[PDB]
Formats: structure tokens, C-alpha cells, sequence
């Protein structure tokens, strides 16, 4: 399916992505097109924090749904 | 949610 | 008197308030119009938290401000 | 050097530095120029913040890198 994530400057950019893609896969597709590492990126569905390690399946993300992608600052 | 900069929420 | 409040979409609420509207008024207008909690409510002014006893006066807010509404991001 | 920081208003400062200043004195050089006492200033970069005791050469900062100011939202999740 596709899928839309939208930065901070207001661009945004699509992806193609499976139900069964983690939010770590996901994450990866993004470092793929705009350069921000995994750990400093934090995905937004909805209002709600998603979490490593679950799937677009497990929180019923489906087809042209919207990512707000938000800063992470790295620890240390 | 823990931050907020010009002009964003921020997490950490 | 108008002010507006920018949202994590890039949406613009725009509300009608009193210079001595104290900031748990504005959450109020808030939750009435958008139907989110003055608790998950996070309003942003000039760099500064605005805390909830101050009036927009206190703060400088004049009219044509615009605030920043920062939620609290939700889990599950 | 030149660097840059943006504060929580938006607007662009410029510093004069050396890679060896410490953010505590990166800090004051901000105060100088627009008043935020370094008790209240919290930096990033590259999406890390800034402890004071490093320097700007710990976190890689180069000529004309750009800082922002950040704020720590009271009783954040």
C-alpha cells in the first residue's frame, strides 16, 4: 500500500509499505529519503506515539494514512 | 512530547 | 478580541477572547470547539509555557497573537 | 568561528567561538547578546543536546553550524 509522512518543513513524502513492515522498517524507508537516523525520529498516527517493534498492521494503519514524523534527540 | 522547540513538539 | 492557535497539522483554530481571559479559559474554548482535555493541553507563547491562572494580558498576548498547541502524545 | 543558534522566538543569533569553548561558555556568549541566562538555555545539535562541561568540538560543531534553544515542557510524559 502507500502510505504519507509529513515533516517538519511540510513536505511530504510517500512511501510503499506492507502491513507487516515494523515501525523500525518504516523508520528505515524514511532515513532512506531525508537523511534522520532511526533513534532521532518519532512517528505520530493519529496523535499517538508509535513504538518500535510493532507493525502498521498492529495499530491498523491502511492505505494513504498520514505520519507526522517529529525530532528524537539522541541520549548522550 | 517532552520538548518543545521554534517551532515543533520535540521528544526526549 | 481574536487569537489563533496553530495545531501539529499546520490547522488554525481561531477563537474569541477577553484580554482577561486567564489561560484555563482559552484550554476551555479549546475542549468546547475540538473536544481535547484542557489536561492532554499544552499552550506555547513568545518562547514561554503559558501556566493556567495567568490572563492573556499578563502574558502580552494581544490581539491577532498566535499560541502554539503542543498535545500530550497518547500511547496504545 | 561563526556559529549560529535559534532561539525559542524564532530569530537567528550569531557567535563568535573557538572549537575548544565549552557550552557553559557558549552559553554566556548567548546571554550577552539576548539576555537568557544559561540556567534556562538548553541546546541541541544534530539532535543532541548539549551537556556544558564538552566542548564544541565533542559534538562536531563546525563554522556556521546552526544550534537551537530548546524548552523543556513542565510535566511532560
Amino acid at each position: 500500500m502507500q502510505i504519507f509522512v509529513k515533516t517538519l518543513t511540510g513536505k511530504t513524502i510517500t512511501l510503499e509499505v506492507e502491513p507487516s513492515d515494523t515501525i523500525e522498517n518504516v523508520k528505515a524507508k524514511i532515513q532512506d529519503k531525508e537523511g534522520i537516523p532511526p533513534d532521532q525520529q518519532r512517528l505520530i498516527f493519529a496523535g499517538k506515539q508509535l513504538e518500535d517493534g510493532r507493525t502498521l498492521s498492529d495499530y491498523n494503519i491502511q492505505k494513504e494514512s498520514t505520519l507526522h514524523l517529529v525530532l528524537r534527540l539522541r541520549g548522550g | 512530547x517532552q520538548y518543545w522547540x521554534y517551532a515543533t513538539g520535540v521528544c526526549g
